[PDB]
DNA sequence: GCGTCCTTCGGAAGAGATTCAGA
DNA sequence: TCTGAATCTCTTCCAGCACACATCAGGACGC
RNA sequence: GAUGUGUGCU
């Protein structure tokens, strides 16, 4: 469902600003999981261009400059 | 006849039907409750008096010492409410009450007394209420809501349907207390009883059985019948009622007295139980087999050696029955255990119980209550007598004990407040029943089922608990006494009770600030019913059924008045005639109806009687003897209307206004608008703010002059007399000889409250209404207050609206309203609104006041005096200084940005210990010269009166009327007359002047001393300047506008006289509404309303023809009388011919402006009597005249609706809601900018926004909303250098948001962090 | 942050804090005296109580409070729910160079344009202001600068017209549903308080102008403008993102222009007469030689790109009427006449839209939207569409229908009572009879209204459709439906319930006559579900969209 | 006046703990 | 009498923006 | 800064 997608994504930033954030962080810390900042949400919360428009093109610059 | 109120502007009503029963006291639920909360009960039922008695006598720990109450005492109030409002101090009465400590003697516990003492002691301080129901509470008004609220008793529940996910509906019965602990019975889905205490944890009722000192052979007599098997020769045969044979299968064949009735497998139906009735048989066979599936109710042990062979409750088989015909008990008593009907429910909770006796079942109790603890006997017994059987931790109240009594169906509705064992065996035999098919369970949101707490009940439940606290301070105190120096004010202290009654009346959930915006504002407020609160529910465990309008709320909860959004249906109105019953429920008059008479005694049935009788409607014709003309009338009998017979009827509804609120019935029209219109269009209606010159609505509803006399807000006259002397801020009325009393006579002054500020910085301010020598009744209005005219409650003005497209300017709903209504001044309104500035002696030395501001020049100090304050009178704009405050080292009070006004008041409050300024010693100087000159000039006014009623006295028995002029007025009252009763009065009269003169002059020093008084403040304030500004904020684009019926509208242009529509006589239209608002939202009332408002100026325009040139009172008498006689039958009948050729020129002078029409709320005018009173006049019938285009001079190629619409001012200004910011201030913890008007901050781009610019691919443009000009710190100032830099370029780095987000992760034992 | 006076604000972390430094200070100085072994139990787990309630309080028995019983925030309380660090601070933040003010019209305006209040443009470009002024060496330091904007010059507007010129700013209503609830508009100072909006795009933006608020927001750098102007400029936005259907619609009064000025009656002041082209039709009108509704013969040159792009004339002769002929004035070249040669409403003219885009392109669809919004503004000025209380005209048999179905009912009643259908079957069969009813009584009216119009075609009676105000505005498309308009002159039917539940009894009675005082409470009951439905079940279909952008 | 201090009550859904029953 | 199915119990969620007002912030007891 | 109440548009 909408909820246990958004809930099971690989991203645990995304997952604790949306629903469960105690149980989210948990898991997280537990599992020691390591967030990419890959989607929308992530950028928005960290400060950067979204990769989703006129930011596409910088965040492909930088994916492959890496 | 009319009243000299009345008979000055006399509106036509349209009211078909007549009024038995005029409209009560609208404020009179506060003024009630209070009252009872307030004065003395000799009997001690309800109030203080009823506080003290449960509490009071108070004893030690059986220490041979008593403390206990005698009498109580209101004390004077030290300010009273003006001087309380313009200080800041509750108005207030010190509470004196007579104590009485009392010691006995040694080795006496009912002997004499060591000694007895007593005195007053000043405990608490209860806010007084004023005239209008409200409270002042902090110099700010507040009223204190009504709550709606379950009544206490016990109320079967159904829980039924999505529990256990079967489809299986559960019972339950809740024993709800006014004061102390739920006892909550449930059932469970394999049908067991279980309590529950508290909410807290399911555990069997038979817990509590055996806690009630129960055996279980004793709960089997209470839940169940015995069947009994008897010991024979052989057989074991059964005793049988046929009764109990009903609705089952026949487990063999049936016989008795030989012949067989009923053969195996068949059913028993109803002839073969009245078969064997007549055959009058009690004994048939019965199988030993059968009884294998029966319980046995006592317990048998053996007669041989005493052993127990079964207990209570244990099924029974072939061995127990074998064991048991060897012992020798001849007679064996069963539970009649029927499948359906009788079920063993009981029998199946003793069997999951697991306690055994009173002890065990104790110790189960008190370790469900308190848990963690090792229970032993003495602490359980204790807890469960304290838990439903004391009066101290458990109290039924009256209402509680006749709803417990009334739905057991018992007789008494008196009783104790405590449970007994009693009652909860009746509860849990009714929920029993209502498990079996017998009974059922009833509704929450039946009115008959909650009551209202006024403002009396909840004040007296605090005070309650404040006295509880009280007494428990003194029985920890009362033992440790030092007898003999002990008087009855050192163990009572007045901090408790003080304590929860200013948490009570000052910060709660219904002690609301009072909506006070004009008259309609507070009287809604006032006759407010919260269902919200304490002891209510929550918005957000509210369901859908709470909100919903129950078939109840006839006639005591208004329908459609209820606000909008996150409360709908929680905060009911109350109704016009709606009352309060004796016990809290509301209740409705009803007209009492015979064989066949509609009689005129009106009956107060509750919502429970309601469902008793078959109640007709209103609107049914009568004629002329209280006989319904029809055979068949629409009645209501239970909860469904139905068309009911004239004879079977016994009520009849008082009149059509009963089911609408008070705010609600002012809509003309109201039948024929949508109710979500009519919901809004009263919304709206309180939300108007008053106008410059009141003006009446043409089109009413009757109503009008209730509200505006019974809000208060006119000064409405005690005693008829003759005006002596109107002054714009005072009237003096001359008191007729026949209601002047013979001692203290005099005359009254009525004080008018001029120019002041109200609770929404709104104008309230008074204005006389009378003129000179001119005769006034009792009980007519004198002054009106703010958004009246002539004792008539009008919030808006009468606009020339037209219904039509004007090039896009009323596209939505906007209004385009001509330069016009502009120029003249309709909706320009006043708003006083005050500042404050207090100097707070901070570190580094205090603060200062003085006019000399730094880094400033003279152009802002040249408004200021010496003293630093600003002169009265001045036209401060925006940012001017006007309390040149400087803090050690200015931080002066300053006019907020975008407001002109005026300064009308300046009010300098100083600490004492500091010494004084000259301005707050000018203030004081003024200030004291009026109040020496107000008091000596009602002394002269009142004392002139009294001396002019010496002279009346004098003329009776030999008056010399030519020495009386000469001779000086000291020596007036002991001149020409014998020695009679006159003389008597003559003496009395002298006394009461000379009693004048000395309160006169104590008044003076006392208001000497009170002004040059300390006021004491905060602590930390020096002293505080509080300056009224007054602005006149005239109409402009972008303000609300509205009408009566949720016709809401925002002003987009002000266009000017010449480019709006005119008719062919050149009138230009005033307002131009968009027709298409009128279909979609089927708010059809506001076109009839433009109808009727527009045959009403046509009325108006004809007798303004007719009076302009000046013709003979014959001619204005003809038309008016025509125009108050039409109609089909009105029951108005106002005949001129009794008017004195004056009284009828004063009234066509104000009908010069438009007849006023009053429409009932349901019994309002017909489309044919709208029509008719246009042909009246010389206006088209249709409604629609031609309009030609204001600048192109052509015709609109339609006829177009034109008329005069009442459009109101809500009071959301654009001034008011225009904002910007720039960079800043921001916040602390999160580098945020600020939020709000007041505080200057930014508008929040909330989460939903931010997938707005994700949709669009706005990257940079997000990037710098979250970054740029928010959390982040270093770019935003970096961005601002840029930007006045002439470069826009943006150098982002993280927000500050999520370092603090970080760091409260990190707080945790959680380690997050960045990686490279 | 100290308050008035000696007192401190009430901290709920740092009353935690004390409460778990207390705790721990005790437990210390209890575990070097060597205290009784139940003592310091206790006290280890009074800490491990306070650790629990400063780190997720209320996740044990009981929450401890502050004061008057109420639980303070802890930890995780400032972190998790709709008030934390999260979904308060970081998804969505306050902004700087932002403002808020209430709506009006403006219909003079164009689709790239707002009205901004000439005194919150120079507080929102206040920045941008001084950039110019200490350019322009007015002043030459920033306090100076500062002054000069506060005092209010009469050289700072032309400043602010300076630089307010070409900056578009983001208009924003409090619900942004979809994308099309921001938008950016070239600003046009004007003098007032408030944001003047264009009509066109109150659809989108779903904002009526009866008191609801915009905010506004400055795009500060060139990237920031420049995605204004190509992304989210209101020229650019014409196409819902749901579906392809335009969304700039002509609404509820220039659908009631187009509608008034493309019909025809069977009369005119001059109806056989034959035009030279649309010039001719629109002086003819103008000069009131002919009426907007004649049936005359205009000649129009009609052009066609059935080439590879090349727009051939065409010219002939066609029936229309002379309202039908001006608005092809207004047409751009390219469009087939067989487009307004009808009674447009306002799917008509929506789809009219839709098709000029998808032939000619993007600057012709919006310079065509903006002169039909004028167009349709001018001649529904110029009509007079009123609504009166003749115009509701009620039909002379509902009463006939409301007979038959109470005689039914009253057939399903002795039905029931004899037991031929249960108390569960009785309520369908009720409900559908009167519904049937209702619609009976409904099309009766409909056809008392749409077709009353007998009118002479200069010789004997003919019918025509009606020019009934409620009828053209309900035909039209402007504001209403058939259920509205039903509840105006024909029934007003049955309501339903909070619940869901459709009321048992019918109301007889329309908003034309009265409604009893038992009516009108039968009615409450569907008025306050209606109004009880948005503002208690919105927050499931917010709450459905928020975890459907938050999955995808 | 300063000043140190130690109630209960919605409601649908989901997950994870018991607990049943049934072969 | 072991293991899926059912039931019991605990948990988390319940739209957006904005405006106005008041009240709190330790209050008890020692000094 | 948080609560409590009232309110506006959806
Ligand atoms: C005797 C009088 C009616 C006269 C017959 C009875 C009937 C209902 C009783 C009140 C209600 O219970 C509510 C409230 C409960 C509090 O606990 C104590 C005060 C209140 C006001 C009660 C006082 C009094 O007892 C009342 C008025
Ligand atoms: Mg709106």
């Amino acid at each position: 469902g909408i909820t246990k997608a958004s809930l099971a994504t690989e991203s645990f930033i995304s997952a604790a600003s949306f629903q469960e954030t105690t149980r989210v962080l948990t898991e997280a810390a537990v599992a020691g999981k390591r967030d990419e900042l890959r989607g929308l949400k992530e950028n928005v919360i960290v400060g950067r261009l979204i990769p989703a428009g006129t930011g596409y093109a910088y965040h492909q610059d930088r994916m492959r400059r890496r | 006849v009319y009243s000299y109120t009345e008979k000055k502007r006399i509106r036509k009503d349209f009211g078909k039907r007549p009024q038995v029963l005029d409209v009560p006291y609208l404020l009179s639920i506060q003024l009630d409750s209070f009252q009872k909360f307030i004065e003395q009960d000799p009997e001690g039922q309800y109030g203080l008096e009823a506080a003290f008695r449960s509490v009071f006598p108070i004893q030690s720990y059986s220490g041979n010492s008593e403390l206990q109450y005698v009498s109580y005492r209101l004390g004077e109030p030290v300010f009273d409410v003006q001087e309380c409002q313009i200080r800041g101090v509750t108005y207030s009465a010190p509470l004196r009450v007579k104590l009485r400590l009392v010691i006995y003697e040694r080795e006496a516990p009912e002997g004499t007394v060591k000694d007895i003492k007593e005195q007053e002691v000043y405990m608490g301080e209860i806010p007084l209420m004023t005239d209008n129901g409200t409270f002042v509470i902090n110099g700010t008004e507040r009223v204190i809501v009504s709550q709606l609220h379950r009544s206490p008793g016990v109320f079967f529940d159904s829980d039924k349907g999505k529990t256990h996910s079967s489809g299986k509906v559960l019972y339950n019965a809740r024993i709800i207390p006014y004061r102390g602990s739920w006892l909550d019975f449930e059932f469970d889905p394999k049908d067991n009883l279980f309590v529950r205490i508290d909410r807290r944890r399911k555990l069997p009722a038979t817990i509590i059985l055996r806690a009630l000192n129960y055996t279980t052979e004793q709960i089997l007599d209470l839940f169940f019948e015995k069947v009994i098997f008897e010991i024979r020769d052989n057989k074991l045969q059964m005793e049988l009622v046929p009764e109990r044979l009903r609705g089952e299968t026949a487990s063999f064949d049936i016989e008795a007295n030989g012949k067989v009735y009923v053969e195996k497998g068949r059913r028993i139906t109803a002839r073969h139980i009245r078969q064997l009735e007549k055959d009058d048989v009690k004994l048939i066979e019965v199988p030993v087999e059968y009884i294998a599936g029966k319980v046995v109710a006592k317990d048998y042990i053996d007669e041989s050696t005493g052993e127990l062979i079964c207990a209570a409750n244990m099924e029974l088989s072939l061995d127990l029955l074998a064991k048991l015909s060897q012992s020798g008990h001849k007679r064996i008593e069963t539970l009649f255990t029927n499948d359906l009907d009788h079920g063993p429910y009981i029998s199946e909770t003793l069997r999951v119980d697991p306690t055994n006796d009173r002890l065990s079942a104790l110790v189960e109790i008190y370790r469900m209550m308190r848990p963690g603890e090792p229970p032993t006997r003495e602490a359980a017994e204790s807890l469960f007598e304290n838990l439903f059987f004391s009066e101290d931790r458990y109290d039924l109240s009256a209402v509680g004990r006749m709803k417990f009594n009334r739905s057991l169906l018992r007789e008494e509705i008196e009783g104790s407040g405590i449970l007994s064992k009693d009652d909860i065996i009746d509860v849990m035999k009714k929920l029993i029943d209502i498990r079996n098919g017998k009974g059922e369970v009833d509704d929450i949101d039946h009115l008959g089922n909650r009551r209202i707490r006024s403002v009396g009940e909840m004040a007296e439940n605090q005070f309650r608990v404040g006295l509880v606290r009280v007494e428990r301070a003194v029985k920890e105190r009362l033992s440790l006494g030092d007898l003999d120096t002990l008087m009855p004010q050192d163990m009572i202290n007045a901090k408790p009770i003080s304590a929860a009654v200013k948490e009570f009346f000052g910060s709660s959930q219904l002690s609301q600030f009072m909506d006070q915006n004009n008259p309609l504002s507070e009287i809604t407020h006032k006759r407010r019913i919260s269902a919200l609160g304490p002891g209510g529910l929550t918005r957000e465990r509210a369901g859908f059924e709470v909100r919903d309008v129950h078939p109840t709320h006839y006639g005591r909860v208004c329908p459609i008045e209820t606000p909008e959004g996150p409360n709908i249906g929680l905060i009911n109105s109350l109704s016009v005639y709606a009352q309060t019953n004796e016990y809290g429920f509301l209740e409705t008059p009803y007209r009492k109806v015979t064989d066949g008479v509609v009689t005129d005694e009106i009956h107060y049935l509750s919502a429970i009687e309601e469902g008793n009788y078959v109640i007709a409607q209103a609107n049914s014709n009568l004629d002329e003897e209280g006989h319904f003309v029809e055979d068949l009338v629409t009645c209501r009998s239970k909860g469904e209307s139905s068309l009911f017979s004239r004879d079977q009827v016994d009520y009849m509804d008082v009149s059509t206004q009963q089911v609408v609120s008070v705010g609600a019935s002012l809509i003309p029209f109201l039948e024929h608008d949508d109710a979500n219109r009519a919901l809004m269009g009263a919304n709206m209606q309180r939300q108007a703010v008053p106008t410059l010159r009141a003006d009446k609505p043409l089109v009413g509803t009757g109503m009008e002059r209730a509200v505006a006399v019974d809000s208060g807000v006119t000064a409405v006259a005690k005693r008829g007399g003759v005006v002596q002397y109107v002054d714009a801020s005072r009237i003096v009325i001359k008191v007729n000889e026949d209601e002047m009393y013979p001692g203290e006579a005099g005359i009254d002054i009525y004080n008018l409250t001029k120019y002041t500020r109200s609770n929404q910085n709104t104008c309230i301010n008074q204005m006389p209404c009378v003129s000179l020598g001119e005769p006034v009744e009792r009980g007519d209005v004198l002054a009106d207050g703010p958004s009246t005219d002539l004792g008539e409650l009008a919030l808006g003005q009468n606009m020339r609206v037209a219904f039509m497209p004007w090039n896009g300017y009323n596209f939505e709903d906007s209004i385009l309203v001509s330069e016009r209504v502009v120029q003249e001044d309709r909706f320009t309104t006043i708003h006083i609104q005050e500042l404050a500035c207090v100097s707070r002696d901070t570190k580094l030395g205090p603060e200062e006041i003085t006019a000399d501001i730094p880094n400033v020049g003279e152009a802002a100090l040249s408004k200021l005096d010496e003293s630093g304050i600003v002169y009265i009178g001045a036209e401060v704009t925006g940012g001017d200084i006007l309390v040149g405050k400087v803090t050690p080292k200015d931080s002066s009070l300053r006019v907020p940005n975008g407001v002109s006004g005026t300064v009308i008041d300046v009010q300098v409050f100083t600490r004492d210990g500091v010494e004084k300024d000259k301005r707050a010693l000018e203030i004081e100087e003024m200030q004291l010269k009026q109040a020496k000159k107000d008091l000596s000039e009602e002394l002269q006014i009142l004392e002139a009166g009294l001396f002019s009623r010496i002279r009346a006295v004098l003329v009776a028995g030999g008056v010399e009327a030519e020495k009386l002029d000469k001779l000086p007025r000291d020596r007036w009252l002991e001149l020409g007359l014998t020695d009679e009763e006159k003389q008597n009065q003559l003496e009395q009269l002298a006394e009461q002047y000379d009693e004048l003169k000395h309160e006169f002059e104590k008044k003076l020093e006392a208001k000497r001393r009170k002004i040059t008084q300390g006021d004491d403040l905060a602590p930390g304030v020096l002293k505080i300047v509080k300056v009224y500004l007054a602005v006149k904020r005239r109409i402009q684009p972008g303000d609300k506008m509205a009408g009566r019926h949720g016709n809401k509208g925002v002003i987009s242009k002000i266009n000017p006289i010449e480019d709006m529509p005119y008719d062919e006589n050149g009138t230009p239209v005033d307002i131009v509404l968009n027709p298409l608002g009128v279909p979609s939202r089927m708010n059809i009332g506001q076109i009839l309303e433009t109808h009727l408002g527009m045959a009403a100026k046509g009325i108006g325009d004809k007798i303004n023809a007719m009076l302009k040139q000046q013709q003979e009172v014959a001619k204005l008498r003809e038309f008016i009388q025509r125009a108050y006689d039409l109609g089909a039958d009105v029951r108005q009948k106002v005949d001129l011919s009794t008017f004195s050729d004056e009284e009828v020129m004063r009234l066509a002078e104000n009908l010069r402006k438009g007849m006023p029409i009053a429409t009932p709320v349901f019994d309002g005018a017909k489309e044919a009597e709208i029509k008719e009173l246009l042909k009246l006049g010389d206006l088209p019938t249709s409604g629609q005249i031609r309009l030609y285009d204001g600048r192109t001079g052509e015709q609109f190629e339609r006829p177009v609706t034109v008329g005069y619409m009442y459009m109101l001012k809500l009071n959301h200004l654009v001034d008011d809601k225009m904002h910007a910011r720039s960079t800043g201030s921001y916040s602390l913890v999160t580098q945020q900018p600020l939020g709000g008007k007041a505080q200057f901050g930014g508008q929040r781009f909330g989460e939903m926004e931010v997938w707005a610019l994700e949709a669009y691919g706005a990257a940079y443009t997000l990037q710098e909303m979250l970054t740029v000009k928010s959390d982040d710190v270093n770019g935003r100032t970096k961005m601002y250098k840029n930007i006045v830099d002439g470069n826009h370029q943006m150098e982002p780095g993280m927000p500050e948001s999520f370092n603090v987000l970080l760091k409260e992760i990190r707080s945790l034992g959680i380690n997050i962090e960045l990686e490279d | 942050v100290p308050l008035d006076g000696g007192r401190f604000a009430t901290s709920d972390l740092n009353d935690l804090y004390r409460r778990v430094i207390n705790r721990n200070n005790r437990l210390k100085r209890l575990l070097d005296l060597a205290a009784p072994d139940i003592i310091v139990r206790n006290e280890k787990r009074m800490l491990q109580e306070a650790v629990d309630a400063l780190l997720d309080n209320g996740r044990r028995g009981r929450a401890i409070t502050g004061s008057n019983k109420r639980p303070l925030k802890s930890l995780a309380d400032m972190i998790k729910g709709k008030q934390g660090r999260f979904r308060q601070n970081l998804l969505g933040k306050r902004v700087d160079y932002s403002g808020r003010s209430v709506i009006t019209v403006g219909p003079y305006l164009r689709l790239h344009q707002c009205g901004l209040p000439k005194k919150m443009a120079l507080e929102l470009f206040k920045p941008f202001i001084y950039g110019k002024l200490e350019l322009r060496g007015l002043a030459t330091t920033i306090k100076a600068a500062k002054k000069m904007v506060e005092r209010e010059e009469a050289v700072v507007w032309d400043i602010l017209d300076e630089v307010i010129r070409e900056h578009p700013v983001l208009l924003n209503r409090a619900p942004t549903l979809h994308r099309l609830g921001i938008q950016a508009f070239e600003p046009v100072l004007i003098e007032g308080k408030a944001i003047q909006l264009h009509p066109l795009v109150c659809a989108a933006y779903n904002a009526d102008f009866d008191g609801d608020q915009m905010a506004v927001h400055v795009p500060l750098t060139l990237e920031a403008q420049l995605e204004a102007r190509a992304l989210m400029m209101s020229t650019n936005n014409i196409l819902s993102p749901a579906n392809g259907e335009p969304i700039i619609v002509p609404s509820q009064d220039v659908v009631l222009g187009l509608y008034y000025m493309t019909r025809d009656c069977v009369n005119a002041k001059g109806e056989g007469m034959v035009l030279t082209g649309p010039k001719e039709a629109e002086r003819l009108y103008r000069s009131g030689l002919a009426s907007l509704h004649a049936r005359v013969k205009v000649r129009i040159t009609e052009y066609e790109k059935d080439a590879n792009g090349e727009l051939v004339a065409k010219t002939s002769l066609k029936d229309t009427t002379v309202g039908r002929a001006i608005l092809w004035m207004i047409v751009p070249k390219g469009l087939p006449y067989s487009i307004v040669n009808q009674a447009l409403g306002k799917k008509a003219i929506s789809k009219m839209l839709n098709t000029c885009y998808r032939i000619l392109g993007l600057k012709p669809t919006v310079i065509f939207a903006d002169q039909i919004m004028y167009t349709g503004f001018a001649y529904a000025a110029r009509s007079g569409a009123s609504v009166g209380i003749d115009d509701m005209v009620i039909p002379e048999k509902k009463h006939e229908i409301i007979s038959e179905a109470e005689a039914e009912v009253a057939e399903i009643q002795e039905q029931f009572q004899s037991g031929l259908v249960t108390a569960g079957e009785r309520y369908n069969k009720v409900i559908d009879i009167w519904a049937a009813a209702n619609d009976r009584v409904s099309k009766a009216m409909m056809d008392n209204l749409q077709t009353e119009t007998v009118i002479n075609r200069d010789g004997q009676e003919e019918k025509q459709v009606s020019f009934n105000s409620i009828y053209m505005m309900a035909d039209s498309g402007a504001r209403g439906s058939a259920a509205q308009i039903r509840q105006l002159a024909g029934m007003r039917g049955l309501m339903a319930k909070p619940d869901g539940s459709i009321i048992e009894t019918p109301i007889t009675a329309n908003f034309r006559e009265g409604l009893n005082v038992l009516q009108y409470f039968i009615s409450t009951h569907g008025a306050r579900k209606g109004l009880a439905d948005t503002a208690l079940k919105t927050a499931n279909s917010g709450y459905l969209t928020r975890r459907l952008v938050d999955v995808a």
